[PDB]
């Protein structure tokens, strides 16, 4: 189900010693590799210096960053006007059934999605005018359509299925959460409760609250990463004031055999 | 009785270009000098948001204060038909006043260019009529420009739009130029961006023949 | 086209007092991607905050994880100041202990 | 506060064409269904006049008493700039209300028609848009019409005026015939009327060739 993706930047006016454009990439939701204008190189990131990886893997990976680079800063040339730009791309592919790819390619100038890069005709196509005009850039080119379509359909997945083999270990990673569930006096006769959930990997988790047994729906749920991978959750439900030792928070997760129970 | 609202629209060039900002406007006058303060909100599709963005107090000469609330919407939302509203609240009005603008929704109609150059009789005359007729298209909302040897033209003005008998619009734009530049073959290019244009943008080209 | 900033704070592991931890913020879902975000100790800025890539969600709104290590205490009072062009002034989010 | 007036001009067709009547029109609403009775008067360049003729009550929907005058004022008369006016006196008004109108004065300016052909791309299809470029003008009151082989015609609009840098207006005309009556070669002829036009009327030609 996982899937390997970039996440292209570019900026036109940077401010000074920051980087023009830069790049991060991903599988699933782990962190590998990273890139910018600046230093030039793609180097991988977190755990991944210690893949089990062959030689000139990563130099395959700066050439075709590289490529990107010029393309990204190529765009603003073609837009010409004066106020600032912000131009982003994902890009990438996830493994589908039948040993089979399926790519991604879609772009977003100034936070809007724009322009997108169809697999079949080898063009990039969007239909509002920036993206008329970057497509136009792009695609009278040094075959840049070509690198694109290989970078898409050959060496994404080639990426993709050579991480699943050697980086089993990081992608199979399982970390249970350490839980505590807590209450707050907030109002006149209220008070707020809140689960936590602390250190977990994967990131798919469920948060749920029970009142003597019977459901409570959810109240607004908090979702983020920790330093090192990880992830924390916390959510959070309003409740009649010295009725709290009554509730009980539920938590699901991979890295659990079954649903916990996590008292006040 | 109290103050009253008015609700503009973005403009049509800024709503098919990204690079520009389409600003949903909500200007309120005749307010009270006595209670000033106003509280604005907003509703895309009915869901509230917060990114409204408030202009300070702008008085005129007839002791009104003059009061300015900007929404910086959607490219995308805007054309979906997203309805829209500002919501204003005074003590200076009992009730709240709501205002609610949109797209002139409608199935859209692409619209169809054409140029016409200058007539017989007109170029005895030292000065040229460059004709750009933009006929078959919905909605309104529409931007027309000129542009000659990769480069913009200023002697030029466009008729708003009319309601053509079949539903759609249709419009006209007479840029002006000099004899001798039309007849040393200079190339003209009628400009046009609508909702419904291939690329929300198309030009045309007028030059002798 | 232009977006607010989403301040998360919160502990890498349960906190304890007198025991080693991280204090993460967890800035998100803004645009453009200029900002400035800095760790408070009571009131006062720390210099050993580490900090993520700055990377995009799949709505194509960036975010950012600042990240230092510390040992709280009972005392003590963090918070999470967050500048951007959104914002009127800096934002600072107090760290709830519980969240 | 009381009911409002509004002082609408002569049609400009009539303006010109005696034959047709040239009514200056004073419409006043928001009238007080307690104290409906109006108190009209009329003064031609500040002299009354007495030729009045107030058309009766013509209430509507919302309670509010509709009432209007009719004067009928002369040919000449309003193409000299001579200044008309609506003095409406009501107990449901203090004070009375009084609205001046005249001709857009100025120095007036001779239009200037062209007529421009269906363009190259625009054949293909079956209909056909024969346009009349109507520049040069002042004021904005002038009347636009087709006819073809003595016979007037209906499938046409017509753009309100643009103010022309110049100072003077311009307008367009797009009438719709289809392809065969075109090329059939029969003559279409585009009318104009206007106050500064030789004989208040000029129509120009427009056919194959
Ligand atoms: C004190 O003075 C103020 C003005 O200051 C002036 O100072 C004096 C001293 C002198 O120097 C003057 O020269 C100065 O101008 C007064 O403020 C004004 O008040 C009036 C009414 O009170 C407002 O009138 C409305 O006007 C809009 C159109 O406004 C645009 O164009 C104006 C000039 O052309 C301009 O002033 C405006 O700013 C505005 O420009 C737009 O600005 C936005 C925002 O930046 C831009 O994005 C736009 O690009 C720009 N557009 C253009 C073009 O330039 C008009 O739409 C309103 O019409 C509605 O209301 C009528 C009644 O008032 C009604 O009869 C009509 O039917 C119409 O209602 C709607 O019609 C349409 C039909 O399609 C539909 O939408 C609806 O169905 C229908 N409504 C229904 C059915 O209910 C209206 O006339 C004026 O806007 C306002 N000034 C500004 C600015 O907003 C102040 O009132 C005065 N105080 C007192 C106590 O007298
Ligand atoms: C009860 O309802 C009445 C209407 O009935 C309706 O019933 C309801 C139930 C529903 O069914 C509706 O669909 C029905 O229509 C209300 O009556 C109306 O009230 C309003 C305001 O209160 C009047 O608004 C004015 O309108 C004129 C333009 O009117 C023409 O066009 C209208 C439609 O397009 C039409 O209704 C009119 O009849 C009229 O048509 C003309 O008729 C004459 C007479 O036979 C013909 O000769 C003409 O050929 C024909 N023309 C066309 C075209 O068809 C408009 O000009 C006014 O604008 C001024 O006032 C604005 C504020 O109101 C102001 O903001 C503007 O600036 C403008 O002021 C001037 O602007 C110009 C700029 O060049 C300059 O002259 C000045 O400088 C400037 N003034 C200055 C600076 O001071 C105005 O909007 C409306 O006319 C009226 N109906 C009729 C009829 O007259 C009734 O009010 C309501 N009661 C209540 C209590 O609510």
């Amino acid at each position: 189900h996982l899937s390997l993706l970039y996440h292209l930047t570019a900026v036109s006016s940077p401010a000074p010693g920051t980087p023009a454009f830069w790049v991060s990439g991903w599988l699933g939701p782990q962190q590998y590799l990273s890139y910018n204008s600046l230093r030039g190189e793609a180097e991988p990131c977190g755990a991944w210096v210690w893949e089990n990886q062959v030689s000139w893997y990563w130099e395959k990976e700066t050439t075709d960053l590289r490529i990107k680079e010029k393309l990204f800063l190529e765009a603003f040339k073609a837009l010409g006007g004066k106020g600032p730009y912000t131009l982003q791309g994902l890009l990438g592919c996830e493994l589908g059934p039948d040993n089979t790819s399926v790519p991604t390619a879609k772009f977003a100038l100034n936070g809007e999605e724009f322009m997108n890069f169809d697999l079949k005709q080898g063009t990039w196509g969007g239909d509002w005018p920036e993206a008329l005009a970057i497509s136009q850039r792009w695609q009278q080119q040094d075959k840049a359509a070509n690198k694109e379509l290989t970078f898409l359909l050959f060496s994404c997945p080639h990426r993709l299925r050579e991480h699943l083999e050697r980086g089993r270990g990081n992608l199979e990673w399982k970390e249970p959460p350490s839980m505590r569930l807590k209450a707050r006096p907030s109002s006149p006769g209220f008070s707020v409760l809140t689960c936590s959930a602390f250190s977990f990997y994967p990131p798919e988790l469920q948060l749920r609250f029970l009142r003597n047994g019977l459901a409570a729906g959810t109240g607004q749920g908090d979702f983020g990463p920790n330093s090192d991978g990880s992830f924390h959750a916390s959510s959070s439900l309003t409740v009649k004031s010295g009725d709290e030792h009554h509730y009980c928070c539920i938590v699901q997760h991979a890295g659990l055999a079954q649903p916990l129970r996590v008292e006040l | 009785g109290g103050p009253s609202v008015f609700l503009f629209p973005p403009k049509p060039k800024d709503t098919l270009y990204i690079t520009r900002e389409p600003e949903v406007t909500c200007v309120v006058v005749d307010v009270s000098h006595e209670d000033p303060e106003v509280k604005f909100n907003w509703y895309v599709d009915g869901v509230e948001v917060h990114n409204a963005k408030t202009k300070p107090r702008e008085e005129q000469y007839n002791s009104t204060y003059r009061v300015v609330s900007v929404l910086t919407v959607l490219h995308q939302d805007w054309l979906n038909g997203k309805e829209y509203k500002c919501k204003v609240s005074n003590k200076a009005l009992p009730a709240p006043i709501e205002k609610t603008i949109s797209k002139a929704k409608g199935q859209p109609r692409e619209p169809q260019v054409y140029t016409l150059p200058p007539s017989r009789d007109e170029l005895t005359k030292n000065q040229v009529s460059l004709t750009c007729l933009v006929k078959g298209f919905y909605p309104s909302d529409i931007a027309v420009e000129w542009e000659s040897n990769g480069q913009p033209e200023n002697n030029y003005k466009t008729t708003p739009p009319v309601l053509d008998s079949d539903g759609s619009f249709f419009l006209y734009s007479k840029l002006t130029v000099d004899k001798s530049r039309w007849q040393q073959g200079n190339v003209f290019s009628c400009s046009v961006m609508h909702e419904a244009l291939h690329n929300h943008y198309t030009q045309k080209s007028l030059s002798l023949s | 086209i232009q977006r607010t900033p989403k301040i998360q704070v919160y502990s890498r592991h349960p906190a304890e007092n007198g025991k080693s931890n991280f204090l993460n913020c967890y800035v998100s879902g803004f645009h453009p991607s200029d900002i400035e975000v800095d760790l408070l100790k009571n009131g006062e800025r720390i210099e050993k905050v580490e900090h993520s890539d700055l990377s995009f969600s799949k709505d194509w709104s960036f975010y950012l994880l600042y990240y230092t290590e510390f040992t709280p205490t009972e005392k003590d009072e963090y918070a999470c100041r967050v500048n951007h062009v959104t914002l009127s002034q800096p934002k600072i989010v107090k760290w709830d202990r519980d969240m």
